DNA sequence: AGCAGCAACAGAGAATCT
């Protein structure tokens, strides 16, 4: 039963045996969980609608929240958890999602009312909202308006622009801010110590550094360079430079090269350059990343070069983001800020 | 709560039958003095209303009316297990998120036994019948089909038309026009067959062909039907039961 | 000489607004062609196919050519054209207000007085999707095999690796001219390498015996790897008289050892 | 119970009386059922204008407190096709009513996402019997009706809410509520709103559910700014100056530190600075035009994602090249 | 085709003296003018206006049946500077309640039907105001998008 | 041949010894190994090292593996017919096989595979760059909600494509090319086990500068000029290049030659014969570009401005779907451009 | 050569509806002891197998086995023609490339005969059957035809549970849940209505509500139907011939299997 | 590369007649 659970829960990996099961567990997304947490003891959940960017917490969040406020036996009769991997047309929200807000709650057990508040109320959450057609989602209109009494919507989403306005109006939103090291590094450090991930000074901070926001990169991270220390069996302490290699940043020196061939240098030599570069294996993302990192910071450029630089660097970024050739793009990025 | 036992779960599946098709929701509302349901179609112009008195039921209990309400599709979906001959028990608690039918033979040996999800609708049943009807008239439930069965086919609309001694229902379209005349008459070879006819003032209304078809399957519950008109409100075509009633409201096509 | 009627109730073939899409009146307002052609457009339904048309006739139109720049302006709005198509599919048709008007950005760019003679048009694009769709199900077909067969091969062949760099080379080292070999022995050894690989790939011999009266009967590779890697006419012909050679020494190899 | 209703639904206005910020419609429609004359509508507007209390409260005023018997009303949620159309509105215009006497109401509520052949055929239906029935059709775009259907009604235009009936609506709610809000908080929350009664209700019971007192406080700006994760003026004004006069660097650190101390989102921060410059007199309207295209394609990259720190110092840098012509 | 000015006029003042109401040359002007050939339309404002005010003058009118949309978008389109067609879309559509789409699509119609400029100065704006509308129907539909276009098609005027 | 000699194991590896310590350190624990996401440049050797990682996390039967066919219903009782490579402990999935219709296929197929389940099962989606954004975004929660009986493998070239949260949801290991060195000791390796006669050693390092890191193309372009020589490569032996890019040679040569819209019809004419016989846009774009480039005749300025239109244009082809209307429009502006 | 008479071809009509709609191809074998046929589904979770005893035949004449495959539709496409008390013949070479019906009428008139047209399928019946399963239950088929049809209607899941005296069938979905309960019983007014059970060890299996639906035809071959559950192999549904019997295999699901 | 609206065909169930 539950040991079952305990041990299925060892043998995974890091990232869902870590997953926040109360709504403590969350570090930095403290405004979302306070209200929450208030509305636990209270009856007027709103319909909600969690926002921000990938692996901020939004389905773990509304996951504790469902199992804080309906226990492990009603969490599974007064949920509709609807993600991206189901069929969501008009007609599936006209049928399914309609039939299952008409319906009334389900009855608690006795052992349900004693331990949890047992709102009167059932949740229906659709995860990854941004896959969903416009249409379908006007749908949801009245269908969240008029049945509030009885069940709640819960949307989540990266993309709030994907979701139309109504809806967007209708439910309140939730921000999800980006997890840096500042507001996890507590969540780093008791992930680590839990696992007995020895590690240097400044690892952790840097890994969610490479995370750019993201928790369960740098749980994954954390992960590996556990996994590639405890092979070795030295004892020694993971080096951030172990990190950052398995991590797909591009060393400094590869970098400094690119820098001098940029600054010195014609067409030829800097395609021949990137021809050779491009058959060691990296993500043009994280290159494009780095060079912006080193020449915004660098105190050694003018600002009209910086301006260009800026624009240069996003515009790549922009047609990176579409699914092009990593190659192209980064020669012609390089090639045009060669030219300044 | 809710426990009423059906002596047979025929009676039931008949009653459901008249609901089915013409509407969606039905609320339905166990009390004291037995269980009464109402159910209005999407475009407001057919009301059906039961009702069957406690010694319809073999068992009745209620110290607590409980009201619930249900897809009615749902509820034929699982209305065909009663082997006719079957017991049929409802049951719910006095908050029920579901409404249980229990079917059961004579014997132990078998047992279906349903939960069907409630839905949640707001209480409020109508009541719209009349005092006094322009006329009232009741004729074998048989013949009342036969004759919309016959007009159906010319129109959408069938006109019933009442004068001293004499019902008229009419219909006209593309093909041509039809007409079904019936004469007031007592038989004592046997009065179930009898066309009663009580006019205080003449009538004129049209209804809806599709709506009248939907009507006629009360014919199933009782041998006559009573039809009250009136100008100034829906008419009643009504199908008695044993301790109860099946009642269809239907407006008029203005 | 019939058309008085089809004026009074039948539109503009599409192909007759492509043809009017190149031609400039030189004795009317420019302005009252462009609206006369925007509603002709529009009344069509049919956009695409007249943009189509548009595509396919453009390369034979005469237009005053400076450095064939009209033709780079035109390929961004095509792209454009693209992408509001693509979107049609996925969004409540809104955008199908702006379709209309790429193909009059045809008419702006490329319509001069030059353009009197009707240029016939055809439907390329058809045939070339049902022979992209003919090779697409060849080649769905061949990675399959390899599947069933080489159990490690089908983990490192993409469908684009295989017709660019596997097939050209498999069909290369078939249509090799075995009869310059002198030496019987790596002739012998060629020949069996090359029935292990007809057989990794599952390649079979027919001989296709639909010959009337004449005395030989080709032989054929099933599937036809031909058809998916022999883009050039001109070696179609000279790669399929080696072959026949190759092909019923192959053949032979295949039932000396069956 | 209301109480376990959300704010949204709670305060949902039942009589005409309660729909605020619209006076002009209200007045007009209150005066067209008075007299007896009241034509088929059609309430063209933006979301949380209060279209629909205004069309449930006008029903209600009508009908009575059985309006859920005497009113057909039809939305998206519910399937609206063309043979919908001809059974359902068709059968309920020619019929008449169950439970007393008079006209019919039918509420298309949201109809402009029903079919062009839907419309159509309705166009007809709503031209033929309008001697026992009437039409309501609720719209938040009026580009998806047809002009055949959208010439049959009379069109009402609602506007966004304005100050005064927000902040009217906002002293109800605090009266209802053992809660008290500080003026400049107001004023703030009345800025995030864009006339949207919606966002209002929603932020005010997060804010309050934020308050963490049994209530014997109040709400300043610093709670709806928090809880709303939007910007301050404060913060978006000291960007906005380190961009324009500082240097690259020093504008970056300070971007950098103003977006991860309070963990706001670059998006908010380029509406804000948007809305601040529209106010700046400037020069030959190139500045103007290089910035609204950068800011705008900007925008919109990050509607898509990417990186973060990528599109600050973009911003940064395309504001500084757009003010650089200003000289 | 559609109806004259004096048609309408004509049929307005047989309706108003069949239903004895109180008017002014003004008012009638405006419905006329709100009306764009539209009978129906005219006839359903009148009404409207009658039963709503009594009185038909151009004030009731203007405040009852707002102005024309396409005008405004063509009066902010036709702007000469900026800022000006910048204050058009702020006051007269943006704070009025006029979702982006109806902008958008309203502008589109606007040009496609414009003659007071060249074909080639109409198909570049209608190119800038296709990728706006894009934009928007991605979900991206902000007040930005739109000031964007309209610099965009100022630009383009600006040769 | 490239299938007769290659490694079964991870001490089989020959080539990127820091990845293959990896590797083992990643298979030392296997059950709890979180997703990967193996990418790097195409012909590096991924699948092979996929595959021997499965090596070493079940028994030798991995490689024992067969092909089944599997129908689907659309909308449309059209049955999506999709051949799957299964093995008695992990099964493979390429949904590149087919159109628009990846999402059907990978969430029914995986929610079979998820609710029938070492302990695991591996899943090995061959190609992910071809999975739409649809059939991501469809993925993107089945790899959360079954992550103790499913577990992906995602071998890719690029992961452009790929959207953040599925990069998220998997670790990310990257394959760089191996050295020209390590490729020429390969191909010694080959030559001495297939008895081939080579004249001087350094022709096999020319064959490494031929094949850009590319050791499926090197083995293969070898034993294709091994047949030419009769099994014995000289000092002076042709390299083998393939038949596409001797036509995309050919192309910038009239490209550079004549700029015209004459020309440009026998461009599009080129363009048509090339995507007729199954050859991506994308690749054609990209050498063609890679290959102009190189034309000496042209300067920096010609050269930054292909750069820049083939970037457009690839923007453009990754935005559409007919993709000889950007690439003759791509064509179209180099030649205005030179 | 195969020459087997049926007394009433009704017998046969009803045996073939059994295969029919839940099975294509059918893999048919006459020998000297009688006739045997086997036909899998696509999806290889049911087994559709028949034997019919020389003795349930008028006529019989077998001096040399003979196997052939057919397609199911096209059979019973063919067997409304038997009046169902018309006499049926089935005729075959050694070597058939068709299967002959005959229907005759007791006198010389009405002869019906048919020459269907046989598939090729490689000759592989299965031997699934088990020597003891975990629990065995007989009950009438109506009666399981009607706790089938119920619950059906709920899920496309029908649970079966076999405990010391119980036997409970239970279908949970979308609009609720059910469940019949039976209990074993003699009853000696007539034992063909009894419900025999006996038990070894506990069983609980899940199979898809569909292909119950299929089974529940052979009612109209067997007042009885006897039902085999194991945890080790598919449950086996019989309906006895008089000589002979037709057996449905049924794999449980395993979680989703059918 | 949805939906929808459709319309037509096939199968199943119910009723009537022999
Ligand atoms: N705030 C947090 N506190 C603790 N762990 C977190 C937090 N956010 C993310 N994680 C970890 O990351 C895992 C993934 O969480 P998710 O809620 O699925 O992320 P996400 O926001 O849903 O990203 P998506 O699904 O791509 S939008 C969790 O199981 C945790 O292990
Ligand atoms: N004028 C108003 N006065 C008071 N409350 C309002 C007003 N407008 C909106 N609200 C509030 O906002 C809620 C939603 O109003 P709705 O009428 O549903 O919005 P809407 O105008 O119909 O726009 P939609 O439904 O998105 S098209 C109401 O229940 C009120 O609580
Ligand atoms: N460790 C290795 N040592 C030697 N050759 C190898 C090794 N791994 C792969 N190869 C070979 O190098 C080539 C790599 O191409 P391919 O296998 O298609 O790459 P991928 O595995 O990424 O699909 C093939 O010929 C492959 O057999
Ligand atoms: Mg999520
Ligand atoms: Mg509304």
């Amino acid at each position: 039963s539950k040991l079952a659970a305990e041990q299925s829960l060892a043998q995974q990996p890091w990232v869902e045996k870590y997953r926040p099961k109360n709504l403590d567990e969350v570090t930095a997304q403290d405004h979302a969980v306070t209200v929450l947490k208030k509305t636990l003891k209270s009856a007027n959940l709103p319909h909600m609608l969690f926002y921000g960017p990938p692996g901020t917490g939004k389905t773990s969040t509304i996951l504790a929240l469902t199992k804080e406020l309906y226990g492990p036996d009603l969490m599974k009769s007064r949920i509709l958890e609807l993600n991206a991997s189901d069929e969501r047309g008009i007609s599936i929200v006209r049928e399914k999602v309609k039939n299952f807000a008409r319906l009334t709650v389900s009855k608690p057990s006795k052992h349900d009312l004693e331990n949890y508040p047992c709102p009167p109320y059932k949740i229906i959450i659709l995860d990854e909202a941004d896959s969903m057609t416009a249409d379908a989602q006007s749908a949801l209109r009245r269908t969240m308006e008029t049945y509030s009494g009885v069940t709640r919507f819960c949307l989540i989403c990266n993309y709030v622009t994907r979701i139309i306005d109504p809806l967007a109006s209708r439910c309140s939103k939730f921000r999800f801010k980006a997890l840096d090291a500042s507001n996890a590094i507590d969540r780093l450090r008791f992930i680590s110590e839990q696992e007995n991930v020895k590690c240097d000074d400044g690892v952790l901070e840097r890994i969610l550094d490479i995370s750019a926001g993201d928790l369960r990169r740098g749980i994954t991270l954390l992960q590996s360079a556990s996994k590639g220390a405890q092979y070795l069996g030295d004892g020694k302490n993971i080096t951030s430079t172990q990190v950052e290699e398995l991590a797909g940043v591009v060393p400094h020196d590869i970098l400094i090269e690119i820098v001098e061939k940029v600054k010195s240098g014609d067409f030829d030599e800097i395609k021949k350059y990137v021809n050779t570069f491009m058959k060691s294996g990296w993500s043009a993302a994280s290159v494009v990343n780095q060079l912006h990192e080193y020449y915004i910071t660098n105190d050694n450029f003018d600002t009209n070069f910086k301006n260009q630089i800026s624009w240069l660097l996003f515009t790549t970024d922009s047609r990176l983001n579409n699914g092009t050739n990593e190659h192209i793009q980064l020669l012609n990025l390089l090639v045009k800020i060669s030219q300044l | 709560m809710l426990e009423a036992k059906f002596e047979e779960a025929s009676l039931f599946k008949r009653i459901i039958d008249g609901f089915k098709d013409c509407v969606q929701l039905v609320n339905f509302q166990c009390k004291e003095d037995g269980i009464i349901a109402q159910a209005v179609d999407d475009s407001r112009v057919l009301l059906v209303s039961l009702e069957i008195g406690v010694e319809a039921f073999q068992e009745y209990r209620c110290d607590h009316p409980v009201t619930l309400g249900m897809d009615l599709t749902s509820l034929s979906k699982i209305l065909r297990c009663g082997n006719n001959t079957d017991t049929l028990t409802l049951i719910a608690d006095n908050t029920p998120d579901s409404i249980i039918l229990l079917f059961e033979d004579t014997k132990k040996d078998r047992i279906a036994e349903y939960s069907l999800k409630l839905m949640d609708i707001d209480a409020d049943f109508l009541k719209i019948e009349e005092l006094q009807y322009d006329s009232t008239l009741s004729l074998p439930s048989s013949e009342f089909s036969k004759i919309v069965r016959d007009l159906s086919q010319l129109s959408d609309s069938i006109n019933i038309m009442i004068t001293k001694e004499t019902i008229k229902f009419v219909a006209d379209g593309d093909i041509g026009s039809g007409s079904v005349i019936i004469k007031p008459f007592v038989d004592m070879e046997h009065p179930e067959t009898s066309i009663k006819l009580e006019m205080d003032q003449p009538v004129d209304l049209t209804f809806g062909a599709k709506y009248l078809l939907d009507i006629i399957k009360g014919s199933s519950l009782s041998d006559r039907v009573g039809i009250r008109l009136s100008s100034e409100a829906p008419a009643l075509f009504q199908f008695d039961l044993k301790s109860g009633f099946l009642q269809f409201f239907l407006a008029p096509k203005f | 000489n019939t058309w008085a009627s089809s004026n009074k109730d039948s539109p503009i073939s599409w192909f007759k607004i492509v043809n009017q899409l190149f031609r400039k009146d030189p004795h009317r307002d420019i302005k009252e062609q462009f609206y006369e052609l925007l509603n002709q457009v529009e009344l069509n339904g049919n956009s695409d196919r007249i943009l189509q048309g548009c595509f396919n006739i453009f390369p034979y139109v005469k237009y005053s050519d400076n450095g064939i720049r009209k033709p780079a302006n035109i390929s961004d709005w095509l792209f454009f054209h693209d992408l509001m198509y693509q979107s049609m599919y996925a969004h409540n048709g809104e955008l199908l207000r702006y379709s209309a008007l790429v193909p009059l950005v045809f008419f702006q760019t490329f319509g001069d007085i030059a353009n009197k003679d009707d240029i016939r048009m055809k439907n390329s694009e058809y045939e070339q999707r049902e022979l992209k769709r003919a090779n697409s199900d060849i080649v769905s077909l061949i990675m399959r095999h390899i599947s069933v067969q080489s159990p490690l091969m089908a983990s490192f062949t993409d469908r684009k690796s295989l017709i660019f760099e596997i097939l050209p080379y498999l069909d290369s080292m078939i249509s090799s001219d075995f009869n310059k070999i002198r030496n019987l022995k790596l002739k012998q050894a060629i020949m069996e390498e090359l029935v292990q690989l007809l057989k990794s790939f599952q390649l079979n011999l027919i001989q296709n015996r639909s010959e009337g009266f004449d005395v030989r009967g080709g032989l054929t590779i099933d599937p036809p790897i031909d058809e998916v890697v022999l883009l050039n006419p001109k070696h179609i012909n000279e790669v399929q008289h080696k072959r026949a050679n190759n092909l019923s020494s192959l053949l032979a190899k295949i039932e000396e050892n069956r | 119970s209301k109480e376990n209703l959300p704010w949204v639904e709670k305060y949902r206005p039942e009589t005409l009386d309660e729909v605020y910020g619209q006076n002009e419609v209200i007045t007009t429609v209150r005066k067209f059922v008075d007299e007896g004359k009241l034509p088929h509508l059609l309430f063209y507007g933006p979301p949380g204008t209060g279209k629909t209390s205004t069309i449930v409260a006008l029903a209600r005023e009508i009908y009575g407190k059985n309006y859920s018997n005497m009113v057909l009303e039809l939305n998206a949620s519910d399937d609206r096709g063309i043979d919908v159309v001809r059974n359902q509105i068709k059968d309920f215009a020619s019929t008449r009513q169950i439970f007393s006497k008079g006209f019919k109401l039918i509420i298309l509520d949201e109809a402009d996402a029903m079919t062009n052949a839907a419309q159509n055929a309705l166009r007809r239906v709503i031209e033929r019997y309008t001697k026992n029935t009437r039409f309501c059709v609720l719209a938040n775009y009026a580009h998806k009706l047809t002009p055949a259907l959208l010439s049959r009604c009379t069109r009402f235009r609602f506007q966004p809410l304005p100050q005064e009936a927000i902040e009217r609506r906002i002293a109800n709610v605090l009266v209802h509520e053992k809660l008290k809000l500080s003026p400049n908080a107001e004023k703030a929350l009345i800025e995030l709103s864009n006339g949207d009664m919606r966002r209002v209700l929603n932020v005010l019971q997060s804010c309050k559910a934020t308050l963490d007192n049994p209530d014997e406080d109040e709400i300043s700006d610093d709670v709806i700014y928090e809880c709303c994760g939007a910007p301050r003026p404060s913060d978006l004004k000291a960007v906005l100056k380190s961009i324009l006069e500082d240097d690259w660097g020093t504008a970056h650190y300070t971007l950098n530190k103003v977006r991860s101390a309070k963990g706001l989102a670059l998006i908010d921060l380029i509406e804000g600075i948007v809305k601040i410059l529209e106010d700046y007199e400037l020069q030959n309207e190139e500045t103007r035009v290089h910035l609204l295209t950068k800011l705008a394609d900007i925008e919109y990259s990050i509607s898509k994602g990417g990186n973060d720190q990528i599109q600050g110092s973009a911003v940064i840098g395309a504001i500084k090249a757009s003010f650089e012509n200003e000289t | 085709s559609k109806l004259s000015d004096e048609d309408v006029l004509k049929r307005l003042l047989q309706i108003i003296k069949l239903e004895d109401v109180k008017y002014t040359n003004d008012g009638l002007e405006a419905i006329i003018f709100t009306a764009e050939g539209d009978m129906r339309q005219a006839i359903n404002n009148l009404q409207s206006t009658v039963a709503g005010h009594g009185l038909v003058n151009a004030d009731n009118v203007f405040k009852i049946v707002d102005s024309p949309h396409p005008l405004i978008v063509k009066k902010m389109l036709l702007a000469s500077n900026l800022e000006d067609s910048i204050q058009i879309l702020r006051t007269d559509l943006w704070k009025k309640g006029y979702s982006s789409i109806d902008i958008v699509t309203t502008s589109f119609r606007v040009t496609k039907n414009l003659a007071q400029v060249k074909e080639s100065v109409r198909l570049e704006m209608i190119k800038e105001i296709g990728l706006t509308h894009m934009r928007i129907l991605e979900g991206v539909g902000t007040y930005l998008q739109l000031a964007s276009m309209l610099a965009k098609i100022h630009k383009l005027n600006n040769k | 041949w490239v299938d007769k000699y290659r490694p079964k194991s991870l001490n089989a590896l020959s080539h990127n010894e820091e990845l293959t310590n990896f590797l083992k350190s990643l298979s030392d624990q296997p059950r709890d190994l979180p997703h990967l996401l193996l990418y790097g440049p195409n012909g590096t050797g991924k699948k092979t090292r996929c595959m021997a990682l499965l090596e070493s996390i079940f028994g030798p039967g991995v490689y024992r593996l067969k092909i089944d066919v599997r129908q689907f219903v659309t909308a449309s009782n059209r049955k999506l017919e999709l051949n799957v490579v299964s093995s008695p402990y992990h099964l493979e999935i390429t949904p590149s096989d087919m159109g628009n219709n990846d999402r059907i296929v990978i969430q029914e197929l995986l929610k079979e595979v998820a609710q029938m389940e070492h302990r695991y099962k591996c899943v090995i989606i061959n190609e992910a760059n071809s999975l739409t954004k649809d059939a991501q975004a469809a993925l993107r929660r089945t790899m959360e909600k079954y992550s103790k009986n499913i577990r992906l493998i995602m071998v890719c070239d690029s992961m452009s494509p790929i959207i953040a949260p599925i990069k998220s949801r998997c670790l990310l290991i990257r394959c760089p090319a191996p050295s020209d060195s390590e490729i020429s000791t390969i191909l010694s390796d080959v030559v001495t086990n297939e008895r081939i006669q080579l004249e001087t050693k350094d022709i096999l390092k020319r064959i490494a500068q031929a094949s850009n890191g590319n050791l499926r193309v090197s083995l293969l372009m070898l034993e294709s000029m091994a047949l030419n020589n009769e099994l014995a490569l000289k000092s002076s032996s042709p390299i083998i290049k393939p038949d596409w890019i001797i036509v995309i040679h050919k192309l910038t040569r009239k490209i550079v030659k004549e700029r015209s819209v004459n020309s440009l019809i026998e461009c599009r004419a080129v363009l048509y014969d090339l995507l007729a016989h199954c050859i991506p846009a994308n690749i054609i774009l990209k050498e063609l570009t890679f290959s102009l480039l190189d034309v000496e005749t042209l300067n920096t300025t010609n050269k930054s401005s292909i750069i820049e239109y083939s970037s457009v244009f690839d923007e453009r082809l990754s935005l559409g779907n007919k993709a000889i209307f950007h690439l003759e429009g791509f064509i179209a502006k180099v030649m205005c451009c030179l």
